[PDB]
C-alpha cells in the first residue's frame, strides 16, 4: 500500500518533461494516469526516486481530425475515449472497446497511451491499436518520430519507446464507409484482465473479405498480430471453413503464460473462440 | 386506534429504516482506523517470504537508525512476558512472533513502531532476516506420511493433545458421532449404495475493513484500553487480563463500528498483542491496521475439508444410513474458532432435513504449512460443510435411481408432526415444515416446466448451452449457546442484555453481543418496542464496550438473534412485570385485574382508567409502591437450552456455455424460514448478501499454494470478489415455523443464505453434466475448471 | 515536500504534503475526513472513491499533491446545511448499507454516476458502478438506492 | 473474609474468586450466568452524626 | 449502585453520586471489599456519567 | 499580529505562533494541552497556574507566552522520571494532601522549588514558602506533612 519516497516533478510541456527526462536518467518515471504505475510502486515493485508527471501538459490532450487521421492526445482518459463524438464516428471500435476495460472510476484516469506505453500484455489497447492500425508518435531530445502499432511491442512491458522519449499522440486512420469491427475478450469479472482477447477489423466486398486486421490479447509475452490469420480471409468469401482456418491459424501462434486465468491449453482454445466470434461480429457489421 | 399505536411503535414485524444510517451516509462513522489518540504511534509487521524453516538472525540496527522508528521487536522481546505463543480457541497454541522458526508464508516474524504508517512500511523493508529452508507440507495426506517433515517441533514428544490422542506429529486429532457399529451394519445389509469424494476448497472471508487495532496503555492510572475489530471484545478481555497480568477490571476492549466480520474477526490475531505489547512497552498508543493482502494471506480461512460421503438407501429413495470421513487442513496452528468440546464444530448436523435412522461422522485434523483458521465465513461452526455434503450425497442417489431430486427429498424429510426431532447424531430440532416450503418453492418456478426445458435442450446435441437445475433443502442450526455442551475458553456460551427506563419514558439497552453491519441497533431495539410499549425510535442500544456492555459471548454463527435475542425479551419482561406491580398500586387494583393493551396497563371492563409505561416510569422514579426498589431496569443472562433450526429450500437454474465453460445463473430462489421475523427489510439483506458471498464461493473463490508453499492469488487481483454485474437478481420468500422454546420464536438467519447457497450452485453446474454419468464437480466452478471438465466429457463446443 | 492548495468540499487547504502521500491518506489523516475507506491496495474496491475535478477518482491511486488546484468532495460534503443529497436519502430508504464500509465510496460514486447518467437502466446502473465492491449488501438493494436518488433528482 | 469455607473443615473452601468463574463458566441448575446486581435505596430514616 | 463481577474476581462499580474531591473511588471501593472479599485496589468505581 | 516563539517546556522545544496578549497559562493548557496547571481567578491570589520558569516559581497567568522565548519551563506534566513520582508527588500522595486536587498541580510545582531554597523548612516556613497558592480542600495540615515528607526524601 505504502509506495517508497520519490521526488515529483511536473512539467507543463513535452520538452520539459523530455529534459527531465535525460537530466535524471533510468531513476525517473513519466506518470501519467497512474494506475499501472502506482500500483507496482505501493507493492514495491518499481521503486524511481524520480516521478516526472505529464498531467499539466496540454499538448497531450485533444481529439481531433486531420484529413482521414484522427489524432488522440497520449493523454486521453479512457472515458473521453468512450464519450469522444469524434470516435464514437471515425473510430467506433475504441469507443466500444474502452468499455471493456477496467472500471468507471479507473477509466477517468488511464489514458490510452499509458494503456499502451505500459506494454503489458494483458491490457487491450496494444490489440486494438494493432487491428485499427495505429501510428505512435515519440518526442525526444532530438525531435518527433512516428512508429506503427504493429511493431512498437517487443515484449512483456516492453516497447520501442525509448527512456528519453514521451509518446505525444495516437493517430489512427478514420474507418472508411462500412467498415465492420470487433473485440470478443473473454474475462473473470467486469474490471478484470482478458483470459483471452481478440480485436478485428475487416471490409467486405460482396460475398469476400477486402480488408481483414486480428490481433490478440493476453495469448503471448506481448500483444499480435496474426497476419497468417489474416491470409485465411483475404479476398475469400466469407465461410465457416474460412473464419475456423483462422482461428486454427491465430491459434498456431499463441504463447500463454500460465496463471490463476488458466493454462495454456485453455487460454490457447479461448485464443481460437474469440477469433471467431470477433470475425462473425465483424462480418456482421460490414455493409 | 390501538392498531395505531403498535404501528407507531415500530416494533416487531415493521420494516422499519436504520437507526445506525446516519452516521455511515454521511461517512461519521467509528472504524478502528478512524481513531487518532495522542502520541499515537504505528505499527507495521515483518513478515516471513517462505512458509517454513529456521530463523538464523534478525537484523534490526538499519530499522532502528531510521528517522521516526521507536522500537523493532521480536519474539525474544516477547519471551520475558511469555507471549512469544497465546492459547487459541481450539485448545492449541499459535505463535505471536515466529521464535526459532516460521510454520506459514506471510507469518509474523517482527514488528516496527514509527511515527505513522509510512515511515512504519519503510521500516519493514530495512529489516532484514536470514532463513534455511525446509521441506514445506502442503496436502493433508502428505503431512500424514511416515517420513513427513516435523511441523511443530514444539509439540515433539507428547501422545496427546486438547482433543483426545495423536497418532502422528501431524495429526491434530479425530472426533467422531453417532453409532458407528449401527452404520456400518446398515451399510452392510443396505440395498443400494452411493459414495461420493468432495473437496470443500479453503476460501477467506475477506470482510471490506480489514483487521486492526489501537491499543492504549496509560501507565499513570495503570489500565489498557484497546479499540479492536473484534467479534467477541468480552472474552477477548478476560483474554487480555490472564495474559497481560492487569487485573480485568482495569482492562477495557471497545469493539467500535466494524466494517463486517463474518466470522474473521472472532479470533486474536499476533497484530493484536504485539500492538498491547508495544503500548505497554513506550507507554502510548499503537495503530495496527492490516492491509488487504495480510488479511487473505493470515487471517482465519474458511472450508478445506476433503469429504467422503456415503449413503445407505432402498430402491425407492428412503435414506437408511450415512457415512462420513473428514480429513480437515487446519493450517500450521490450530486456532480454529469453535465449542471448547467440538473441534469440528457442528459437522454432526449433517443428517440434514432428512430422518436418517443411522449414521456416523469421523473428522482428522491436520497440520500444514498454512495460516491458521478453518471456521470465520458464514458457516455456524462447520454447518457449510455438513450441508453441503449431505446435499451433495443426495443428488448422488437421485441419479443413480434416476430419480428426481425433489421427489427424493420430499420422500426423506422429517415431517412437521416429528419435531422437536432427535437426529441420529442427538441434535434436537426445533421446529420446521418442510414439505410445506418445497412445494412452494418448485410452484413458484414452475420446476416441472424447467425439467421440460432441460429435457428439450439434451435432446439436441447442438444446442450451444448446457441447462442446469440445483436444488438444495436444508436445515441450520444456530445460536451456540447450552453452556453445559457449548463453551468458549471455559466460558458458557450464553449472552445477556441489561434495559434501564429513564423517568421520562425512554431507554437504553446494551447486550454482550457486537453488531458488524446486521443491524442490531435497530432490529434490537424492535424487540424491546414490542415488550414494552416504547417506541424503537428512542430505545437507544449499544454493544462492543466491555466496561459498559454486559458480559456476553459475541456474534458470530448467527448467535445474536437465537441468544442474545432470548435475553432481551426476558430482560424486557422482567421490566413489564415490575410495571405490572407499579400499574396496579396506581390504578388502586390488584394485578390479575390489568390488561397490557400495546403500550398500557388498562383495567379489565373500565377502558378509561389506564397508566402508560411513561406513567409507570415516572412513578417509579418519583415514589415506588411499599415493597419495590426505586427505577425501573433489569439485566439478564440467557443460557439457551436448544440452538435454533431455521430451515431453507433455494433453487437455481443456470445455462453454460459449451463453448467458453462460463456459467450464468439464469435464475435463484431462496425461500428462508427462521420462526418469527423481527425485520423483514433487515431480513433481506442479510440474505442478499449470504447468497452473494455463496456465489463467490461456489464460482470463483479459492487459496492455491504452489509446490513451495507460496500463497497464489492473495490479493483483489485473483481473489475472486464479484461487482454490481456478476451478481445475479434474487429472489426471496419465505415461510414463518417460530421456535417453540425461543422466548419470542425467533431464529437465527444470517448464515443460513450462505451455508444453502454454496450447494445450490453446485448443484446446478452438476446438473447440466448430469446426463453424461458426472456426480460431482468440485470448486470454485469458474469458466476455466468448468471448460476443463466440458472438454473431459466431450461437451466443449 | 510541496506546497498544495486542494478545494475541498467547499473550502481551500493550503498543506505541505510528501509527493509519495496517497490522496486518500491525506484526506483520512491530514483533514480527518475518514468517510473514505480502504478495502485494498490493488485498486479494486474502490471504498476509498472521491469526486475530483468532476470525475469519479480512487483516492488510494492518486497523489495529494496532484490535487493542487483541484476540486475535491468526500462523503462530508454532500449533505447541504444539514439536507441529505438524493443519494444519501436513496440508500437510507432502499437500505443500500449495512456495515457501511463502501457507502461513503458507493455515495460519492452513485453522486457522479448520476449526473454523467440521469435515468439509468438496471443494467447501466450495475455497470455504473463496477468500481465498488461491496461484501453485505448483494448489490440489489444498491440498485434500488441508486433508482431511487435518479426518481428525486429529475423531481 | 474473602471464601466460603465448610463449618468444622477448613480445608474445603471457595474463594470469591473461584466463584466468580464459575458463574461464567457453569452457573447452577435456577441461576442465570454472571455475578452482578444493582440496589435503589430509598433510606427509611436521615443520618444525625454529632 | 450496580456491581459486576468479572470472570476472573476484579469488578467494576458505579453509584448514582459524584465525587468532587471527597475519595469516592477508594471509600466506595473499601464497602465493597469488605463486603465481597475482593481488594478495594481492584475494584474500579465510577460516576458521573448518565448513560 | 502572532509572534513566532520557541519555549522549552518540560525539556521539549515547543515552536509556536501567538499573539502577544496570550498568558502563558493558556498557552499551557489551549496550545500545548498542558492542562495540569490550573485557573481559579484573575486577580493573581490562587497559585494554581504556579509553573517554574527559569528557575523560579511563577504565576502563569501574570505572565506572557511571548516572554518566554527561550525559556525554561516546568509544569507537573514533568516532575516525575521514567514513571518514577518525584519526592513532591509522592509526599502528597503519601500525606493525602489533595482532594478535588485543582490546587494540586500548582501546589507540586511550588513545592519542587520551596525544597530547593530551603531543604529543610521549619512548620511555619512551609506554611509561609507556600503562601502564594489557595486551597479549598485540604485545610492546609497535610501539604504542610506532604512537604515534610517531600524533604526527608530529598535528603535521604
Ligand atoms: C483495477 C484495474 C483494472 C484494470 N483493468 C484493465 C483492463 O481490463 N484492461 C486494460 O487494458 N487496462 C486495465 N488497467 C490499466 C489502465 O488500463 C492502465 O491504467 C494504464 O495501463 C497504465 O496507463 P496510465 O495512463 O495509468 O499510466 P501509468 O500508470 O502512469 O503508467 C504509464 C506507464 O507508461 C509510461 N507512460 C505513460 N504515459 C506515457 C507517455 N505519454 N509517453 C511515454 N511513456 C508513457 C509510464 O512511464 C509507465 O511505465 C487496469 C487498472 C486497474 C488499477
Ligand atoms: N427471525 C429473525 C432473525 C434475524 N433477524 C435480523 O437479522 C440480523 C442478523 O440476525 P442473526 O441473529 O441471524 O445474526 P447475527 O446478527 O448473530 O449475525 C439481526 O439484526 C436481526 O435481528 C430478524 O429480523 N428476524
Ligand atoms: S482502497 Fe481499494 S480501490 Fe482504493
Ligand atoms: S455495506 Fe458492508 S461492504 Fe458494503
Ligand atoms: S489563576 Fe489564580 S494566581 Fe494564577
Ligand atoms: S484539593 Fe481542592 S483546592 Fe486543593
Amino acid at each position: 500500500m505504502i509506495p517508497p519516497r520519490f521526488e515529483y516533478h511536473a512539467p507543463k510541456s513535452v520538452g520539459e518533461a523530455v529534459a527531465l527526462l535525460g537530466q535524471l536518467g533510468s531513476d525517473a518515471k513519466l506518470l501519467a494516469g497512474g494506475h499501472s504505475l502506482l500500483p507496482m510502486m505501493k507493492l514495491r515493485f518499481a521503486q524511481p526516486e524520480h516521478l516526472i508527471d505529464i498531467n499539466r501538459i496540454p499538448e497531450l490532450r485533444g481529439i481531433r481530425e486531420e484529413g482521414s487521421t484522427v489524432v488522440i492526445g497520449a493523454m486521453t482518459v479512457e472515458n473521453d475515449l468512450i464519450s469522444s463524438p469524434i470516435v464514437q464516428a471515425r473510430l467506433p471500435l475504441l469507443a466500444e472497446a474502452a468499455k471493456l476495460i477496467a472500471d468507471p472510476q479507473v477509466r477517468n484516469r488511464g489514458t490510452i497511451g499509458g494503456d499502451i506505453a505500459h506494454g503489458d500484455p494483458g491490457n487491450d489497447h496494444p490489440a486494438l491499436s494493432i487491428a485499427v492500425e495505429a501510428h505512435f508518435v515519440l518526442e525526444g531530445p532530438n525531435g518527433r518520430r512516428t512508429v506503427p502499432a504493429d511493431g512498437f511491442f517487443l515484449g512483456t512491458y516492453m516497447t520501442l519507446l525509448e527512456e528519453n522519449e514521451v509518446m505525444v499522440e495516437i493517430r489512427v486512420p478514420a474507418f472508411a464507409a462500412g467498415t465492420g469491427w470487433a473485440y470478443e475478450k473473454l474475462k473473470r469479472k467486469t474490471g478484470d484482465w482478458a483470459t483471452a482477447g481478440c480485436a478485428v477489423v475487416m471490409r467486405k466486398s460482396g460475398g469476400t473479405v477486402s480488408h481483414i486486421r486480428i490481433a490478440l490479447t493476453n495469448v503471448a509475452p506481448t500483444a499480435l498480430r496474426a497476419e497468417a490469420a489474416e491470409a485465411a480471409l483475404l479476398g475469400k468469401a466469407f465461410t465457416k471453413e474460412a473464419v475456423q482456418a483462422a482461428a486454427d491459424a491465430a491459434i498456431a501462434i499463441c504463447e500463454p503464460a500460465e496463471d490463476l486465468r488458466g493454462d495454456a491449453d485453455y487460454k490457447t482454445a479461448m485464443a481460437g473462440q474469440m477469433v471467431k466470434r470477433a470475425l462473425n461480429a465483424a462480418w456482421a457489421r460490414c455493409a | 386506534d390501538a392498531e395505531a399505536r403498535e404501528l407507531a411503535l415500530a416494533g416487531m414485524g415493521a420494516s422499519r429504516l436504520r437507526k445506525e444510517d446516519a452516521r455511515f451516509i454521511q461517512g461519521k462513522g467509528n472504524y478502528v482506523d478512524d481513531i487518532k489518540m495522542p502520541g499515537m504511534l504505528h505499527m507495521d509487521i515483518v513478515r516471513a517470504p517462505i512458509a517454513h524453516g529456521r530463523i538464523k538472525k534478525i537484523h534490526k540496527d538499519a530499522a532502528l537508525a531510521m528517522p521516526g522508528v521507536h522500537a523493532v521487536l521480536t519474539a525474544e522481546d516477547l519471551k520475558p512476558l511469555k507471549l512469544h505463543w497465546m492459547p487459541t480457541l481450539a485448545g492449541d497454541v499459535a505463535a505471536v512472533l515466529a521464535d526459532e522458526k516460521v510454520h506459514f508464508q506471510m507469518q509474523e516474524v517482527a514488528i516496527v513502531i514509527a511515527d505513522d504508517r509510512y515511515i512504519a512500511a519503510d521500516a519493514v523493508e530495512a529489516v532484514k532476516v536470514e532463513y534455511d529452508e525446509l521441506p514445506v507440507v502442503i496436502d493433508p495426506i502428505d503431512a500424514l506420511k511416515p517420513d513427513a517433515p516435523v511441523l511443530r517441533e514444539d509439540l515433539a514428544g507428547k501422545t496427546s493433545g486438547a482433543h483426545g490422542p495423536r497418532e502422528h506429529h501431524n495429526h491434530i486429532f479425530t472426533w467422531g458421532a453417532g453409532d458407528k457399529a449401527a452404520t456400518d451394519a446398515v451399510f452392510a445389509n443396505a440395498p443400494v449404495t452411493v459414495s461420493q469424494h468432495m473437496y470443500y476448497p479453503r476460501v477467506h472471508p475477506c470482510p471490506l475493513e480489514t483487521c486492526g487495532c489501537v491499543a492504549s496503555f496509560d501507565p499513570i492510572k495503570g489500565d489498557l484500553t484497546t479499540y479492536i475489530t473484534s467479534q467477541a471484545p468480552h472474552v477477548v478481555r478476560t483474554v487480555v487480563s490472564m495474559l497481560s497480568g492487569i487485573p480485568e477490571s482495569k482492562v477495557r476492549i471497545v469493539s467500535p463500528d466494524i466494517g463486517g466480520g463474518f466470522g474473521n474477526k472472532v479470533g486474536i490475531y499476533p497484530g493484536y498483542v504485539c500492538a498491547i505489547v508495544a503500548s505497554i512497552v513506550l507507554g502510548r498508543p499503537v495503530k495496527w491496521v492490516e492491509d488487504r493482502v495480510e488479511n487473505i494471506s493470515t487471517t482465519a480461512f474458511a472450508r478445506d475439508y476433503h469429504m467422503d460421503g456415503e449413503l445407505a438407501a432402498t430402491p425407492d429413495g428412503k435414506i437408511l444410513g450415512l457415512r462420513v470421513n473428514v480429513v480437515a487442513d487446519h493450517g500450521a496452528f490450530d486456532a480454529c474458532a469453535d465449542p471448547t468440546k467440538f473441534p469440528a464444530g457442528l459437522f454432526h448436523i449433517c443428517s440434514g432435513s432428512y430422518d436418517i435412522p443411522r449414521a456416523h461422522c469421523s473428522v482428522k485434523g491436520v497440520y500444514t504449512n498454512k495460516a491458521p483458521g478453518g471456521v470465520a465465513y458464514r458457516c455456524s461452526f462447520r454447518v457449510t460443510e455438513a450441508v453441503y455434503l449431505i446435499e451433495r450425497m443426495v443428488d448422488v442417489l437421485a441419479q443413480k435411481l434416476n430419480m428426481d431430486k425433489a421427489e427424493i427429498r420430499a420422500k426423506n424429510f422429517i415431517r412437521k408432526e416429528q419435531f422437536p426431532y432427535t437426529t441420529q447424531f442427538g441434535f434436537e430440532y426445533d421446529s420446521g415444515d418442510y414439505h410445506t416450503a418445497l412445494k412452494k418453492v418448485l410452484d413458484a418456478v414452475d420446476y416441472p416446466a424447467l425439467r421440460a426445458e432441460q429435457a428439450a435442450r439434451r435432446a439436441d446435441p447442438n444446442s450451444p448451452t448446457l441447462m442446469g437445475i440445483g436444488l438444495v433443502t436444508f436445515t441450520e442450526v444456530v445460536g451456540a449457546g447450552p453452556s453445559k455442551m457449548c463453551d468458549i475458553l471455559g466460558v458458557g456460551m450464553f449472552d445477556s442484555c441489561e434495559i434501564r427506563i429513564h423517568p421520562t419514558g425512554s431507554a437504553i439497552a446494551r447486550m454482550g453481543t457486537i453488531t458488524q453491519g446486521q443491524g442490531h441497533q435497530t432490529t434490537y431495539a424492535q424487540i424491546i418496542a414490542t415488550e414494552l410499549g416504547i417506541p424503537s425510535e428512542v430505545i437507544q442500544v449499544e454493544e462492543g464496550d466491555t466496561s459498559t456492555a454486559p458480559y456476553g459471548l459475541g456474534t458470530y454463527g448467527s448467535r445474536s438473534t437465537p441468544v442474545a435475542g432470548a435475553a432481551i425479551a426476558l430482560a424486557a419482561r422482567k421490566i413489564h412485570a415490575k410495571a405490572r406491580k407499579i400499574a396496579a398500586h396506581m390504578l388502586e387494583v390488584n394485578e390479575n385485574d390489568l390488561d397490557w393493551e400495546v403500550d398500557r396497563f388498562k383495567v379489565k371492563g373500565d377502558d378509561s382508567k389506564f397508566k402508560t409505561m411513561a406513567d409507570i416510569a415516572w412513578q417509579a422514579y418519583h415514589q415506588p409502591p411499599a415493597g419495590l426498589e426505586p427505577g425501573l431496569e433489569a439485566v439478564h443472562y440467557y443460557d439457551p437450552p436448544n440452538f435454533t433450526y431455521p430451515f431453507g429450500i433455494y433453487l437455481c437454474v443456470v445455462d453454460i456455455d459449451r463453448a467458453t465453460g462460463e456459467t450464468k445463473v439464469r435464475r435463484f430462489y431462496a425461500l428462508d424460514d427462521c420462526g418469527t421475523r423481527i425485520n423483514p427489510m433487515i431480513i433481506e439483506g442479510q440474505i442478499h448478501g449470504g447468497l452473494t458471498e455463496g456465489y463467490a464461493v461456489a464460482m470463483g473463490q479459492q487459496m492455491p499454494f504452489d509446490a513451495q508453499g507460496n500463497l497464489l492469488g492473495n490479493t483483489l487481483m485473483d481473489y475472486f470478489l464479484p461487482t454490481a454485474v456478476e451478481t445475479p437478481h434474487w429472489e426471496t420468500d419465505h415461510t414463518v415455523t417460530p421456535s417453540p422454546h425461543h422466548p419470542i420464536g425467533a431464529k437465527g438467519v444470517a448464515e443460513s443464505p450462505h451455508v444453502g447457497s454454496i450447494p445450490t450452485f453446485t448443484a446446478a453446474v452438476v446438473d447440466a453434466f448430469a446426463h453424461v454419468g458426472v456426480t460431482h464437480l468440485d470448486m470454485p466452478h469458474t469458466s476455466y475448471r468448468v471448460w476443463k471438465s466440458l472438454k473431459e466429457h466431450n461437451l466443449a463446443l | 515536500k510541496k506546497i498544495i492548495t486542494v478545494n475541498v468540499n467547499g473550502k481551500a487547504q493550503e498543506k505541505a504534503v510528501e509527493p509519495r502521500t496517497l490522496l486518500i491518506h491525506f484526506l483520512r489523516e491530514e483533514l480527518n475526513l475518514t468517510g473514505a475507506h480502504i478495502g485494498c491496495e490493488t485498486s479494486h474496491c474502490g471504498a476509498c472513491t472521491v469526486d475530483i475535478d468532476g470525475r469519479s477518482v480512487k483516492s488510494c491511486t492518486h497523489l495529494a499533491v496532484q490535487c493542487d488546484g483541484s476540486e475535491v468532495l468526500t462523503v462530508e460534503g454532500l449533505a447541504n446545511k444539514g439536507v441529505l443529497h438524493a443519494v444519501q436519502e436513496g440508500f437510507y430508504k432502499e437500505h443500500g448499507l449495512q456495515c457501511g464500509f463502501c457507502t461513503p465510496g458507493m455515495l460519492m460514486r452513485a453522486y457522479r454516476f448520476l449526473q454523467e447518467n440521469p435515468n439509468p437502466t438496471e443494467a447501466e446502473i450495475r455497470m455504473g458502478m463496477t468500481g465498488n465492491l461491496c461484501r453485505c449488501t448483494g448489490y440489489q438493494n444498491i440498485v434500488k438506492a441508486v433508482q431511487y436518488a435518479a426518481r428525486k433528482l429529475q423531481e
